[PDB]
Parts: C-alpha cells; structure tokens; sequence
C-alpha cells in the first residue's frame, strides 16, 4: 500500500527512490492521483503543488518521475493542469508557484509536459 | 538569558523600555537571525509571495495581558522624553 | 487611553484576553515544540527578491 501522507513525506524531501510502487497501487486500486483523497487537505492543494513548494537550490528531482507516473496512470485530467479551487486561493495552478519561486528550470520542465500557460 | 530578572523585577527588554534607551529597544524588539541561531529570534517570517510578506512579530511580555508589560512600562513608568518614539515604532504601533 | 480602558471600570473587572495567536515556530527552541504568542504584520516590499530565508508555512492563507 501507499498512503497519502507517506507520499507527501516522500515528495517533501525530493527523494525519488521511494516512488517505486505508485503505478501498481494506482492501477490496482482503480483510483487517480487527482482524487479528493490525495488532495492535501481542504485547501485543494495537489501533490505536485507540494512538490514545487519546496525546492533544493532551485530544482527538484521528484517532479519529472511523478509526471511520468501520472502519464502512466492514464488519467483523463492531467495532473499539472490542476487548480487549488477553494474560497481563498482558487484556480492556482502549479505553474504559478514555480514562477513565484523564481525557478526557471521548474517552469521549463513543467511546461514541457503540457502545462497550460494561461 | 532573556527571561531573567534583576531585583527590581525587570528583564532586559523591559529595562530598555523603562530607562529610556530606544536604540537597543528597537533591535531587541525586531531581531531576525537566519541559520542555526533561529530560536533566539523574534521577527519570524510566516510567508512571502512575490513582494508581499507576512512576518510574525513576537509578544512575549509585550502585550498588556501580562502584569508588567512593555506597553504599561512605556506609558506609566518611564520618565523620559523618549516615551512617544517607542510607541511609534513597530510592532507596537500595529499592536 | 487604550491601556486604561482595558482595565475596565472601578466596579467591573474586565477579563482582559491574550492578543495574537499561537504558532509553533521552531523545533528545538524550548522542548520538541515551542509556542510563542505572535502577531502578524503584513508588508509589501518591491526591493527584495531573495527566496533564501526559510518561511514558517508555504501557502499564504491570510487572517
């Protein structure tokens, strides 16, 4: 198994070696990573938003394998185009955060794989 | 070391408030150290977004909930012409 | 005037309450938690673009 909190603790430090198993668990539980279960609480924060909110010297190593996981997950809605969607902080994309955190590398890598610009 | 008292009952934050010394009073009120010397600081920073930053100032014995607060000592126990310039500065002004 | 009016009248003793809220700031400040009553002042600074000092929280989530 793979709990949401364990996943968030993995992606917090940017350690990709713990990511082995997410494909099997997601295809076996018949769920999708943009589920309300995997939403980081009531704000609406998704997993990759938390991946971008902590960067090590302006770059992360857990971003690209996680997008690979989502591409192999066959989701109808793409992970990177998700939005926060609450009262205070609505519509907040993943691509706003990397622009705020001044990470040109993260912006580039994010918009490589279909991140909606506007 | 900060929350220690002399025989008069004051700690060196309050002592700088009572005696009229503003120059160390401001710096004790607003000190931010980045690195391994984090816990001995007062002006933390909660978040920043572009140009807007929200920064938790500290109110250990600066709010009038305590018996001998810096707010009371500036108003009622300080005999100095530097009284009002202590009230103008932050976070006392916003408080 | 404010510090006088907090104390109430001479016939009723107004229960004065703590100002500001309690955020856990450090880890090894006092014990494994530390908790200091803190008061948040919002400022806008167009001169500094650092992204170097760590911050207590990540999403803004005002008042």
């Amino acid at each position: 198994r793979f709990d949401r909190d364990r996943l968030f603790s993995v992606v917090s430090r940017g350690v990709p070696e713990e990511l082995t198993g997410l494909l099997e668990y997601l295809r076996w539980n018949s769920k999708y990573l943009t589920d309300s279960a995997y939403t980081e609480g009531s704000t609406g924060k998704t997993c990759l938003m938390k991946a971008v909110l902590n960067l090590q010297d302006g770059v992360n190593a857990c971003i690209m394998p996680l997008l690979q996981i989502d591409k192999d997950s066959g989701n109808p809605k793409l992970l990177v185009n998700a939005q926060c969607t609450d009262e205070f902080y609505q519509g907040h994309s993943a691509l706003h955060i990397a622009i705020e955190k001044r990470s040109l590398q993260c912006v580039k890598l994010l918009v490589e794989n279909g991140a909606d610009v506007h | 070391l900060e929350e220690i008292s002399n025989h008069q009952g004051l700690t060196p934050l309050k002592l700088a408030a009572k005696e009229g010394k503003i120059e160390i009073f401001r710096h004790i009120l607003q000190r931010e150290f980045s690195g391994p010397y984090q816990p001995l600081s007062r002006k933390f920073t909660e978040w920043c977004y572009g140009p807007v930053r929200v920064s938790l100032y500290d109110l250990s014995s600066v709010d009038s909930w305590e018996k001998n607060s810096v707010l009371e000592i500036i108003a009622f126990h300080c005999k100095s012409p530097n009284r009002h310039r202590m009230v103008v500065l932050e976070p006392l002004n916003k408080l | 005037s404010v510090l006088e009016m907090e104390n109430g009248y001479w016939w009723c003793r107004r229960k004065k309450h703590r100002e500001g809220r309690l955020l856990k700031v450090g880890t090894r400040g006092d014990g494994t938690p530390d908790e200091r009553w803190c008061f948040r002042v919002e400022e806008v600074n167009w001169a500094a673009w650092e992204k170097t000092l760590p911050t207590l929280s990540e999403d803004p989530s005002g008042p």
